[PDB]
RNA sequence: CUCGAUGUCGGCUCAUCACAUCCUGGGGCUGAAGUAGGUCCCAAGGGUAUGGCUGUUCGCCAUUUAAAGUGGUACGCGAGC
RNA sequence: GUGCUGAAAGCAUCUAAGCACGAAACUUGCCCCGAGAUGAGUUCUCCCUGACCCUUUAAGGGUCCUGAAGGAACGUUGAAG
């Protein structure tokens, strides 16, 4: 799961190391991985989810 | 002789030299004490 | 449902052309080894059959960092006992980059079967652009 | 101790032509050129030059030292001319210049000719010498080495190809 | 760069007080060049050669047709050559048993080592003591019993075991030449020469260098 | 570790590696004239004795040789003698 | 191992820049094997150009008519076994 997230999320800025950290900051925003495979079916979602972290990282 | 041992410079007219560590003892005097540990 | 994207049996293969005429030598192997697996790749669940498709050019332009230009054990012992062991320093072998050096990726892959699938299957050469004995079509 | 390197004037006949790493210097005898520090360059104001490292540390100033000293021998080379004799000590020994093919008879069965790499002339005044005539002390060096190396004088006689001024303590002998 | 020809026995020319002439008759029947290539799809220089009275009537088919590429008379098996700056399909396509290679020099030959079939230690070495008569235990010829006791060992690959035998290359090298009668094809050497009338031999100048 | 068995020394056969090299190859010093040596460095390509006495390994002795290397391999080698 | 030129270190220095030599060792040269070199390479030459059908149709499955180049088989054999 992380092997692909680390392979998907990083291609569009911020590595898996930084990713979950952005994601980490939230009141409700935390939906775990597993479904994390969004990179395979809802790429738009996923890349729209990388901003949820990239722009999120203080 | 060329001396492979591990001594030092010694003497006066003998140079140290550093091409590989060679304590050396080169002196126009005698090649005897050259001490090139190689 | 069970999440895991299948193994379309090496679904797609994106062609590429490195340069190797660069200055990174040994450093390059990783982004060369990661690539033929599932680096830039997101989906196509690795572990199972997969890969990509890139290619090296001259590569003859490498120096490594330290005096590695002069080292690198390199021996290709054979099933011959009788005391063999063919040691040749890097520069001594760099005279004809064959199954080695440029092929520094082999030791970096999963090894054995399947990893073996990628292996030299990226092509190497040593002259960059001229008569690309390799597939001329689509590449980046 | 205190070192230095800076005094290198451009006399007459010579000619400067810098180019960063690469550099030459025309003159009666000729010119030259050679690699140097990449991120570093010299500087030709007027008559003298000023080599200079673009970084302050240990392996710095040291590079200049060999630079400016190397250029010295250049001007000296193209203008002054470089020489270095060799006296043949030993009976049958006699060097005979024939242009680019010095013919030597040093005891070894058969004579031995030392083709001289284009760049240095020689002309043994007597049937016993060897005088170098070039501009590159570098280059003349080797030729001078191989010349003596043909049969360098051994400490027991001196009978060998000793340099003209080659102070040899051939005083070596006996038993006991 | 030269021709090949069946050995066919050997004799001498027993000089009065000598017999130094101990050659081996090697009928050097010319070849058929015309066949070669360069860089346009192939290797290097090369030069095909074929000489013998193959029944062009019936035996070999495709090769006879393969020979049609501007050649003449298909013989036995064709061999190749290399550089030397020779002629080509631009003048004839028919070598001879002599040219510029010189004379009197030494010419090496490479017959076909016979083959005594399977052979042993004693055989492929000619060294291994023991008796026979009060023996009948290790009766000489045994490998002589080779190996260890309790040891890594690996029987040590490559150790000279029995092994077999059979047609194999050889190459003598050197061997001067006492005579030659061009056209007549009659080359002579100086003893040696592998094979026994049933070979081919390559008879090259002399790779002495 | 083996006592519900891993056969001892020496020889024969046939070996394979190490290098702390015996011969040969290249060097430095010598209290090295030369010839021959002394010692140390480098070097494992290849080569490296027949007999007398003894079970011997070894050793001493006769006579060779360029030389008769030191050592590891269950003090190599008995489902090989 | 020998050196050149050469600073660091007003000299010196075989080295730090930079060039040159240099052994039976190493790569090659010589002989043999060698494309299962699955990374299965190259070149030359030879041979095959008749009809239909059912499918779940680009996958095929199947019938008749054909069968070449070549190979093999058999026999007479071999300095090959």
């Amino acid at each position: 799961w992380i092997a692909r997230i680390n392979a998907a999320a990083r291609q569009n800025g911020i590595s898996y190391s930084k990713f979950i950290n952005g994601l980490k900051k939230a009141s409700v925003e935390i939906d775990r991985k597993i479904l994390a495979d969004i990179a395979v079916f809802d790429k738009v979602a996923f890349t729209a989810l990388v901003e949820k972290a990239k722009a999120a990282l203080a | 002789m060329k001396v492979r041992a591990s001594v030092k410079k010694l003497c006066r007219n003998c140079k140290i030299v550093k091409r590989d560590g060679v304590i050396r003892v080169i002196c126009s005097a005698e090649p005897k004490h050259k001490q090139r540990q190689g | 449902m069970k999440t895991f994207t299948a193994k379309p049996e090496t679904v797609k293969r994106d062609w590429y052309v490195v340069d190797a005429t660069g200055k990174t030598l040994g450093r390059l192997a990783t982004e060369l080894a990661r690539r033929l697996r599932g680096k830039h790749k997101a989906e196509y669940t690795p572990h199972v059959d997969t890969g990509d498709y890139i290619i090296v050019l001259n590569a003859d332009k490498v120096a490594v960092t330290g005096n590695k230009r002069t080292d690198k054990v390199y021996y290709h012992h054979t099933g011959h006992i009788g005391g063999i062991k063919q040691a040749t320093f890097e520069e001594m072998i760099a005279r004809r980059p064959e199954r080695v050096i440029e092929i520094a990726v082999k030791g970096m892959l999963p090894k054995g079967p399947l990893g073996r699938a990628m292996f030299r299957k990226l092509k190497v050469y040593a002259g960059n652009e001229h008569n690309h004995a390799a597939q001329q079509p689509q590449v980046l | 101790s205190r070192v230095a390197k800076a005094p290198v004037v451009v006399p007459a006949g010579v000619d400067v032509k810098i180019n960063g790493q690469v550099i030459t210097i025309k003159g009666k005898n000729g010119e030259l050129t050679r690699t140097l520090n990449d991120a570093v360059e010299v500087k030709h104001a007027d008559n003298t030059l000023t080599f200079g490292p673009r970084d302050g540390y240990a392996d710095g100033w040291a590079q200049a030292g060999t630079a400016r000293a190397l250029l010295n021998s250049m001007v000296i080379g193209v203008t002054e001319g470089f020489t270095k004799k060799l006296q043949l000590v030993g009976v049958g020994y006699r060097a005979a210049v024939k242009g680019n093919v010095i013919n030597l008879s040093l005891g070894f069965s058969h004579p031995v000719d030392h083709q001289l790499p284009a760049g240095i002339t020689a002309e043994c005044p007597t049937q016993t010498e060897i005088v170098l005539k070039g501009a590159d002390k570098q280059v003349i060096g080797q030729v001078a080495a191989d010349l003596r190396a043909y049969r360098r004088p051994e400490p027991y006689k001196g009978k060998g190809v000793r340099y003209a001024d080659e102070v040899v303590r051939t005083k070596e002998a006996k038993k006991k | 760069m030269i021709g090949l020809v069946g050995k066919k026995v050997g004799m001498t020319r027993i000089f009065t007080e000598d017999g130094v002439s101990i050659p081996v008759t090697v009928i050097e029947v010319e070849a058929n060049r015309v066949t070669q290539v360069k860089d346009l799809a192939n290797d290097g220089y090369r030069a095909i050669q074929v000489t013998t009275g193959a029944k062009k009537a019936n035996r070999v088919t495709k090769p006879e047709a393969g020979h049609f590429a501007k050649a003449g008379v298909e013989a036995g098996r064709g061999l190749w050559e290399f550089r030397l700056a020779e002629g080509e399909e631009f003048t004839v396509g028919q070598s001879i048993s002599v040219e510029l290679f010189a004379d009197v020099k030494k010419v090496d030959v490479t017959g076909t080592s016979k083959g005594k079939g399977f052979a042993g230690t004693v055989k492929r070495w000619n060294f291994r003591t023991q008796d026979a008569t009060h023996g009948n235990s290790l009766s000489h010829r045994v490998p002589g019993s080779i190996g260890q006791n309790q040891t890594p060992g690996k029987v040590f690959k490559g150790k000279k075991m029995a092994g077999q035998m059979g047609n194999e290359r050889v190459t003598v090298q050197s061997l001067d030449v006492v005579r030659v009668d061009a056209e007549r094809n009659l080359l002579l050497v100086k003893g040696a020469v592998p094979g026994a009338t049933g070979s081919d031999l390559i008879v090259k100048p002399a790779v002495k260098a």
